[PDB]
RNA sequence: UUGGCGGAAAGGCCUUGGGUGCUUGCUGGCGAAUUGCAAUGUCAUUUUGCGUGGGGAUAAAUCAUUUGUAUACGACUUAGA
RNA sequence: GCCCUGAAAAUGGAUGGCGCUCAAGCGUGUUACCUAUACUCUACCGUCAGGGUUGAUGCCCUGACGAGUAGGCAGGCGUGGAGGUCAGUGACGAAGCCUAGACCGUAAGGUCGGGUCGAACGGCCUCUAGUGCAGAUCUUGGUGGUAGUAGCAAAUA
RNA sequence: AAGCUCGUAUCAGUUUUAUGAG
RNA sequence: GGAAUACUGCCAGCUGGGACUGAGGACUGCGACGUAAGUCAAGGAUGCUGGCAUAAUGGUUAUAUGCCGCCCGUCUUGAAA
RNA sequence: GAAAUUGUUGAAAGGGAAGGGCAUUUGAUCAGACA
């Protein structure tokens, strides 16, 4: 078909952090569709990747992904928190990450 | 092949630098307490450097251990060397920094006999 | 935190080990250690402290 | 963005040719061959000795500006080794 | 969930969409606003008007030429309102700014694309009936912007043109609606009914 | 002596572990993993795809069919933790899946995959032909449009 | 390919005609496999690089010299095949 | 009760800023949410305490604790020389110095590779002291910015 | 910091009871 | 006259999703399910599978981004002042 | 034949200081484990 996308869209809002204090540890995530914790709740445990280009190739390909999770919601407003196997460089606050839906209780 | 051991875990990575040493060139990196009534340092406010103390102390199952898992012992000599002929698994030999090349292809051959680790088996031995 | 009613890391002390470096001596106290560990006799109890007093503590009869 | 035009990115742009020139420049410099190869390759020197004297030595036996120079003492010093290193190996 | 959200400032109140606006253009959307000049302040005109005249006030001493600098139009009003709410001194900030056009009237080519609004900002929803406001536009043009008379001339053309389209549309949407009426008896009709469509 | 003997060195004996009291149990699939039930595929080579969910393996995988003739998607393996279980269910009464196990699909073209997977398919197409429009819905892959909520989705 | 409109930053919008592909509006027949149970698994305009070639056109500025409507020096303003 | 007046100077500026008017103001009520070196659980370091034990000032088990100026106790790192020992290292290169390289210590520091260099030097058990520097308008020596800068314009050429 | 003893020993920036002050 | 429901509290009732942790290293103990031999989630993690096998992870180094960070010593309550 | 300080070459950063800490991206570079 046109299309051929298997994952949600989100957006990197910031790290987790006080008003003069950030824990890179941790990110926020904005998941597009979602407005609640309740909705939050499903997506909790999915897998999520930062896909980025490089000009160097590597492996064959320009291509290069950091690999995440959701881990709990955060807030009222459906954000939630995510963990990276490196965190992410901060210089994506705004940048998109796909949400995928696998592992699955569907 | 060294004996097995839990994962070495480090508890600060990098290297405690003295207050200052980057902005003086008097100032020596070699640690130094602080003993200013008034510093910031001494006084631990936030955002200045960490201070060595002793809850950084590794773990005592991992203590001297080498990325491989052993114990570096120093060796001069094939004497030296066969004092660690049973203890394979634990301590891995290091020439000394002024041994001969001479003398340390006497050494390599005996380790290699012994079949006893060595740490650096390439120094002053380029063919 | 905690509001302590007793000093942290308080010594008990009771002069745990003789300050003489007496091969024999410390040979003697390794016996009568072993001997008032395993006998609960206090006569070993009281020889054993009295191992590790000092001269001017342990005067001449 | 500056002050006087608010509706035209300018620090997005000027990272955007920033980013560019720098792969550009890298590119040149491998095309070059200024950088080392790989690991596994085998021009690699990995886990090996690196000395200049040693490579200019061999580079010189096999026969720009550079400021890498060998020493008149240091050859010698490379050829009376190279002996004893030959000699133990037809003794062996 | 567009590339670009195109803003219709018309009968928003200034604050509030500055607030969205900034919080949309730090999480990482494109921003287009169109007509500043009809935007909205809450209070009277000689309020607001007094308001502008403190900021006119303020002005360093030794050097004029170095003081804050008093930019008349609307869109650069609510353009210091949304720079006030962005931290723009680093360069996240700038990043931010830069994903963000405001414009006086509807310039091309964002006359023939979509225009959408805030409720969250709009007069009509938020403030109380019987509360005087005031209007980007005049304030300007009392405070020293000297573009009222064009961008109204250059509006009304556009308008013309507009109606003119959407002349057109209706007529063509009123004869789509017909030709999909005289379809909802077949059969592929009533299936997608009980189906929902 | 660069350096002077230690006094005491550890033995190398290795020990050995402690008895570990962790049974191994079987795996309690989701309720909605029925064999028949049409799959999505989330991962891997044929990500998107429709598939017919078959048998339960030994090593906690999900024996799956296109079948071949309709998707392309051949006898294999899939986790269950990367799989869409949908309201869609086949009839798998007709098929015969007691020789695929672990030794089967062990990889240390063979043609007895080829045959086995004919096999299966002629009872496979012969229960899907029974619901209109099955076929093509399985020949279709699947994927998200904009404005599509998987919380809120039905499957 | 025919015609019309659009100057706010138009660079876009509508439209005539034939040509050349697809069409899932409906019914069929072949192919897919081993990427081995997942690994973004790479899919979208522009190309200050080259080779092929059919066409299109053959400048100016600065230093130096010179003027003083200019000038601390730069600068400015004049003139010279 | 809320609102207005209920006195104000002098560069341009402040509920922290933007801004806010059925508030993003005031009074009150109900929830949800954010995050301290605090609390709870776990690992690891050290200290103290209580038990066990025929490299025993060692090993094993258990529990609780950890702020700090003057000051007190203890365990360690490093330097010159001395007795002993390693029948220790060294012209197939000692000491020193440089190093985008490597490792071990919480740290003082220790160790290895490469380059340069050319004749002495180290580990351990002890002895000994003119033994550890960022400051003292510290001493001696050396070197910058200032800076191709101020200036080299009295005595007619 | 050292010794001699005691160790249901010695107690306590607290409450209670009895008795005073207000 | 007879029910229901709210509210509050209890269950040694059942069950689904998510995150962090896996210390210890032959056995010994307290238990549970069993007529039984045995088994077990009971004195701390195991089982199965894949890719890679090298700059891939990781370290160093130069920089970028988010947040934090006042120049030390001395002397005076007290010092950016 | 050290340091201060300087020249050349190569890499990098720079909109009214620089330097530092935590974390990661990017470029360069590198050790171990390789049965
Ligand atoms: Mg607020
Ligand atoms: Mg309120
Ligand atoms: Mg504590
Ligand atoms: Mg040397
Ligand atoms: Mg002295
Ligand atoms: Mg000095
Ligand atoms: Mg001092
Ligand atoms: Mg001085
Ligand atoms: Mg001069
Ligand atoms: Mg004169
Ligand atoms: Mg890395
Ligand atoms: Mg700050
Ligand atoms: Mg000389
Ligand atoms: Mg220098």
């Amino acid at each position: 078909a046109e299309s051929h996308r298997l994952y949600v869209k989100g957006k990197h809002l910031s790290y987790q952090r006080s008003k003069r204090v950030n824990n890179p540890n941790v990110s926020l995530i904005k998941i597009e569709g979602v407005a609640t914790p309740q909705d939050a709740q499903f997506y909790l445990g999915k897998r999520i990747a930062y896909v980025y280009r490089a000009s160097k190739e590597v492996r064959g390909s320009k291509i290069r992904v950091m690999w995440g999770k959701v881990t709990r919601t955060h807030g009222n407003s459906g954000v939630v928190r995510a963990t990276f196997r490196n965190n992410l460089p901060a210089k994506t606050f705004g940048a998109s990450v796909r949400i995928f839906l696998y592992p699955s209780n569907i | 092949a060294s004996l097995p051991h839990p994962k070495i875990v480090k508890k600060h990575t990098k290297k405690f630098k003295r207050h200052h040493s980057d902005r003086y060139h008097r100032v020596a990196e070699n640690w130094r307490k602080q003993k200013g009534i008034d510093s910031v340092v001494r006084r631990r406010f936030r955002g200045n450097i960490s201070q060595p103390k002793i809850g950084y102390g590794s773990n005592k199952k991992t203590k001297f251990l080498s990325p491989s898992g052993h114990k570096t012992f120093l060796v001069a000599n094939v004497k030296d060397l066969e004092t660690l002929t049973m203890h394979t698994k634990t301590y891995a030999a290091e020439i000394a920094h002024n041994i001969s090349a001479k003398n340390r292809v006497v050494i390599l051959a005996r380790a290699k006999a012994l079949g006893i680790k060595v740490t650096n088996p390439k120094g002053r031995l380029a063919l | 935190g905690i509001d302590h009613t007793s000093k942290q890391h308080k010594r008990s002390g009771h002069r745990t080990a003789p300050k003489s470096d007496n091969v024999y001596l410390k040979l003697l106290v390794k016996l009568y250690t072993f001997l008032a560990r395993r006998t609960d006799a206090p006569f070993n109890k009281v020889v054993l402290k009295a191992l590790f007093l000092s001269k001017i503590n342990r005067p001449p009869v | 963005p500056s002050k006087n035009s608010i509706n035209r990115p300018k620090l997005t742009s000027n990272l955007h040719h920033k980013v560019h020139s720098l792969n550009k420049k890298r590119a040149q410099r491998e095309r070059a061959g200024l950088l080392k190869p790989a690991r596994s390759s085998v021009n690699s020197k990995s886990g090996e000795i690196k000395s200049v004297a040693l490579d200019l030595y061999f580079q010189n036996k096999k026969n720009s500006i550079t400021t890498r120079t060998l020493s008149k003492k240091r050859a010698k010093k490379i050829e009376r080794n190279l002996k004893y290193a030959t000699q133990r190996k037809l003794l062996v | 969930v567009e590339p670009v959200v195109v803003i219709d400032g018309k009968g928003h109140l200034v604050g509030r969409l500055a607030s969205v606006v900034a919080k949309q253009l730090l999480n990482g959307q494109k921003i287009v606003v169109v007509r500043a000049e009809e935007l909205n302040i809450s209070g009277e005109f000689f309020r607001n008007k007094l308001k502008y005249h403190d900021f006119l006030r303020k002005a360093t001493a030794f050097n004029k030429t170095r003081g804050p600098f008093h930019f008349r139009a609307p869109s650069r009003i609510f353009y210091k309102a949304l720079r006030g709410m962005v931290s723009h001194k680093t360069a996240r900030g700038k990043a931010a700014l830069e994903r963000l056009k405001v414009f006086e009237g509807i310039p091309p080519p964002y006359d023939k694309k979509k225009r959408v609004v805030v409720p969250q900002a709009l007069r009509v929803l938020r403030l109380k009936p019987g509360r005087k406001y005031t209007t980007l536009g005049k304030l300007s043009t009392s405070v020293g912007w000297k573009y009222e008379d064009v961008v109204a001339k250059l509006e009304a053309k556009r308008k013309v043109s507009s109606a003119e389209y959407y002349a057109k549309k209706r007529a063509f949407t009123k004869k789509v609606a017909s030709a999909n009426a005289t379809a909802a008896e077949s059969d592929v009709a009533k299936q997608l009914a009980a189906l929902g469509y | 002596s660069a350096q002077k003997a230690p006094k005491w060195y550890p033995s190398e004996d290795v020990a050995a572990l402690k008895k570990t009291r962790k049974a191994a149990r079987p795996q309690k699939l989701r309720a909605s993993l029925v064999p028949g039930t049409v799959l999505i595929l989330l991962a891997g080579r044929f990500r998107g795809k429709r598939v017919v969910y078959l048998k339960h393996l030994e090593d906690n995988t999900l024996l799956i069919s296109g079948p071949f003739k309709v998707n392309g998607v051949p006898l294999r393996r899939v986790n269950a933790r990367y799989v869409i279980a949908t309201s869609t269910k086949v009839s798998v009464e007709g098929v015969n899946v007691e020789k695929f196990n672990v030794e089967y699909f062990a990889k240390e073209i063979k043609a007895e995959r080829v045959e086995d997977q004919k096999v299966v398919d002629k009872a496979l197409i012969a229960e899907i032909k029974k619901t209109p429009l099955l076929k093509q819905y399985l020949s279709a892959s699947f994927s998200l449009k904009n404005g599509d909520k998987p919380h809120m989705l039905k499957f």
